[PDB]
């Protein structure tokens, strides 16, 4: 049961895309490359790629790091100008493809401590609401977030994992994050049944299944919108209802659930989406982590062991064996006289 | 222009003494190297490290000899193979470059005391365990008849 299709290494060789632009078109050019090697070292697909590639991409992510600490604001934030009055988003986002990207490389840590601690301070209600001034220019990037019903669900969602991933490289250098945490799961938790457009219960779903608790309605609520047992669809554009799916299935892998992963797997593999184009920039990174963490939690560490023990009247001890998944010790075999 | 290079074997070989060529061609003066073997998928940690500096006396040819450790649990995993990364620091220009590596350790040779044996005897049998440069060394084996 450990087997199945992966996205294949040669399909995805347009996502090296240098980076280039101001503070969101090159947050266009970090994306899907930074996704792309993600992807590419936890497939461990890199024999059927070519190794030499793997170099490249190590300074093309890099040509973006010497430059967005140029777009960052003084005050710990970042906008799409110097200029430019600062978004919720762009720096939650910012904080999102960095604390992504510290897993191969990490430069500095006091950018992304610094960004937590700007949307804390400044952006975070006693309530447990993120809100959205909107001074950003392209509408391309923000992906399900645009054209949203409710569109406070879904963003306070999106800042919430925003903020949950970057949660253990500052946890000592930001002390008030739990407290924020608290607070807008404690706002997710009450208007769950007041929701009715899949993808918010699909990115809502991920921000109350991530170490937390999530209650009998909203697992329930969670399950019951999936249409047909294996996507979240709602009425829009296709790369909203493939986002939506790829937060539902990281929903399901964070909650240690086997049984709903599957259709939704072969949902996403039947859909053929190699990332790239127009406005995908939300949807090739929730695509690539979704499919990343299932190869991760594809095996789950299953290693399946019979402690077998037989005891014999003939001897005075019983002895064990611990079959394993390593194959040292497969098959043993035990002669007895008597 | 002087131009940095490497030479190292196709695979590399776990807890095996391996060796590089490193020189500098058209170089002036003395060119501290440093050469640092780590993973290939991760580059979160260093198996191995080395530094050699290359004189003019030898006309900027160096070689560097290590011995790449097994430990880590990277040889756990047996799905597909197993790279590293060794990048050769010539001053501060580096040079890359992605080497297999093979899960040996040398050679067994298993000698019985006969050919052919009749039930009820008793099978007396030496094993050799020898390296990747037919030597002694002292590892743990794992036999089974």
């Amino acid at each position: 049961q450990m087997t199945e299709d992966a996205v294949d290494a040669e399909r995805l060789k347009h996502l090296i895309v240098t980076p280039s632009g101001c503070g969101e078109q090159n947050m266009i050019g970090m994306t899907p490359t930074v996704i792309a090697v993600h992807y590419l070292d936890e497939t461990e697909q890199w024999e059927k790629f070519g190794l030499e590639k793997r170099q490249g991409a190590l300074e093309l992510i890099k040509k973006g790091y010497t430059q967005q600490l140029a777009f960052r604001q003084p005050s710990s934030a970042f906008a799409a100008f110097v200029k430019r009055a600062p978004s919720t988003w762009l720096t939650a986002y910012v904080v999102k493809v960095f604390s992504l990207a510290v897993n191969l490389i990490a430069i500095d840590s006091q950018v992304l401590c610094g960004a937590v601690k700007w949307l804390i301070l400044e952006k975070q209600k006693p309530d447990g609401v993120f809100q959205e001034d909107a001074p950003v220019i392209h509408q391309e990037m923000i992906g399900g977030l645009r054209n949203n019903n409710e569109k406070d669900m879904a963003l306070t969602a999106f800042v919430l994992i925003s903020l949950q991933e970057a949660k253990d490289i500052c946890e000592e250098q930001v002390n008030s994050l739990p407290g924020s945490i608290t607070k807008a799961g404690d706002f997710l938790e009450a208007n769950y049944m007041n929701l009715q457009r899949s993808y918010t219960v699909a990115i809502a779903g991920y921000a109350l299944a991530q170490m937390g608790r999530l209650k009998g309605p909203l697992l329930n609520k969670f399950l019951t919108t999936a249409k047909d047992k294996n996507r979240w669809e709602d009425p829009g554009k296709q790369l909203y209802n493939v986002e939506a799916t790829s937060y539902a299935l990281l929903a399901l892998l964070q909650l240690k659930d086997f049984d709903f992963v599957p259709p939704v797997v072969r949902w996403l593999n039947e859909q053929r989406y190699y990332g790239g184009g127009y406005g995908s920039t939300q949807a090739t990174f929730m695509v690539f982590q979704a499919l990343a963490q299932y190869q991760k939690d594809a095996p789950d560490h299953q290693e399946l062991n019979l402690d077998v023990s037989l005891q014999l009247p003939s001897r005075s001890s019983k002895i064990t064996h611990r079959i394993h998944w390593e194959s040292a010790s497969l098959l043993r075999s035990e002669e007895t006289k008597e | 222009s002087p131009m940095y290079s490497i030479i190292t074997p196709n695979i590399l070989r776990l807890e095996s003494e391996e060796t590089m060529v490193l020189e500098a061609h058209d170089a002036q003066g003395d060119v501290p190297v440093t050469v640092t073997v780590h993973d290939f998928p991760g580059k979160k940690l260093v198996l191995s490290s080395e530094k050699t500096v290359l004189t003019p006396a030898t006309n900027h040819m160096g070689n560097v000899t290590f011995t790449i450790p097994a430990n880590r649990e990277f040889k756990s995993e047996k799905g597909r193979n197993k790279f590293v990364t060794v990048q050769a620091t010539f001053g501060t220009q580096v040079v890359e470059k992605v080497v297999l590596v093979s899960l040996q350790s040398g050679y067994l040779f298993i000698q019985t005391d006969k050919t052919i044996y009749t039930p009820g005897s008793t099978v007396l049998y030496r094993i050799f365990t020898v390296n990747h440069k037919l030597l002694p060394v002292g590892r743990t084996v794992m036999v089974n008849i």
